């Protein structure tokens, strides 16, 4: 799957951070790592995701 | 020659223009006219950028800026339209007016008859944002002329001869209501916090 | 010199319509204290259910 | 991706990474974990 996964980086911007602060529910400051290979996102209903 | 716009749309359509807000309890001909001739009125009033807003439930009228649906031009602008922008006194007057109206319609339903509510009871009310600037008589002073100012936008009747005071229905529709209720709130948090 | 002379009405200017969504409220500065406070919020450990 | 807890299994098998989120009164928390930590997280489960 990897070997697909060279044109990630290679190419392409690919998403990696994302910052918060106060925004929504998320009183202070946060932040969520994505890799360069794919990120999912979980949690119980109503939590942040969206 | 060219045909005349009937008698009473045009007088509705000035009377309108010139106070802002029609109401049945009080201009039952023209309100009932306006009503039935909708068209009428609203194509007179498109050219302008203008537009009327009903709200059969209250009974009531009032010119709202017509501009297209969320254009690049996220907050219209308008030539006529001229913003305004109350001073503080009259933001915490109108937050209680509000809040006094909203409760009333909570109990009573909405668009029931609206409880008149004697001047007595806003002073103490004003007195705990604003303190006590002096006097009685500089009090209720202040208190009669910023219900007179209010007036001017239709909020409130004018006092009575008892010294009472109605609700205008058109309070319902003020520009952002979430304002008002934060502001207050806000005020009256501090107020204790400094105590 | 304080009558009125029958002269007529010309450039008659419209403007003021009372619109009721014209009006905005009182803006009220508050000096209280600024917040400093970025904690990284470390404690996101998991606490979920089976 | 996002999933409130659906197909997991697929996720798995196709990203590297995961965040989860909780809830908890009217703040709401974030972490960035990979899949083999949240692995080893479950097996501190499995004493259970
Ligand atoms: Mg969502």
């Amino acid at each position: 799957m990897n070997q697909v996964s060279g044109l990630a980086g290679k190419e392409s911007f690919i998403l990696t951070r994302i910052e918060l602060f106060n925004w929504g529910g998320f009183h202070g400051l946060h932040q969520a790592a994505i890799h360069q290979d794919g990120t999912a996102v979980i949690g119980p209903t109503g939590s942040g995701k969206t | 020659s060219e045909t005349r716009t009937l008698q009473k749309i045009r007088e509705a359509t000035q009377e309108l223009l010139k106070y802002g807000l029609l109401e049945e309890a009080s201009k039952p001909n023209l309100y009932r006219i306006v009503l039935s001739h909708p068209e009428e009125v609203t194509r007179i009033l498109e050219p302008l950028d203008l537009d009327i807003g009903i709200d059969e439930i209250r009974g009531l009228l009032y010119v709202k800026v017509r501009l297209d649906e969320t254009p690049a031009q996220d907050e219209w602008a308008h030539p006529l339209v001229r913003r305004q922008r109350l001073n503080l006194e009259q933001s915490l007057l109108v937050a209680i007016l509000r809040q006094h109206f909203v409760a009333w319609e909570q109990e009573s339903g909405t668009g029931a008859s609206q409880a008149q509510i004697a001047i007595d009871d806003l002073l103490p009310q004003l007195q705990i944002y604003l303190g006590d600037p002096g006097s009685e008589s500089k009090e209720r002073t202040r208190l009669l002329t910023l219900l007179d100012q209010l007036k001017g936008h239709g909020l409130v009747t004018s006092p009575d001869a008892h010294e009472r005071i109605v609700i205008r229905p058109i309070i319902a529709h003020l520009a952002d209501p979430i304002n008002l209720q934060a502001l207050l709130a806000w005020l009256r948090e501090q107020i204790a916090q400094q105590t | 010199r304080k009558q009125e002379v029958p002269l007529p009405a010309v450039g008659v200017a419209v403007t003021g319509i009372p619109a009721i969504e014209r009006l905005r409220f009182k803006e009220v500065d508050d000096e209280a204290e600024q917040t400093l406070d970025l904690s990284n919020h470390a404690a996101d450990l998991t606490q979920i259910g089976d | 991706f996002i999933t409130p807890n659906k197909e997991m299994r697929l996720l798995r098998d196709h990203t590297r990474s995961a965040i989860v989120v909780h809830r908890r009164g009217q703040n709401s928390n974030m972490a960035s974990l990979s899949w083999e930590e949240l692995e080893r997280h479950y097996q501190r489960r499995g004493n259970a």
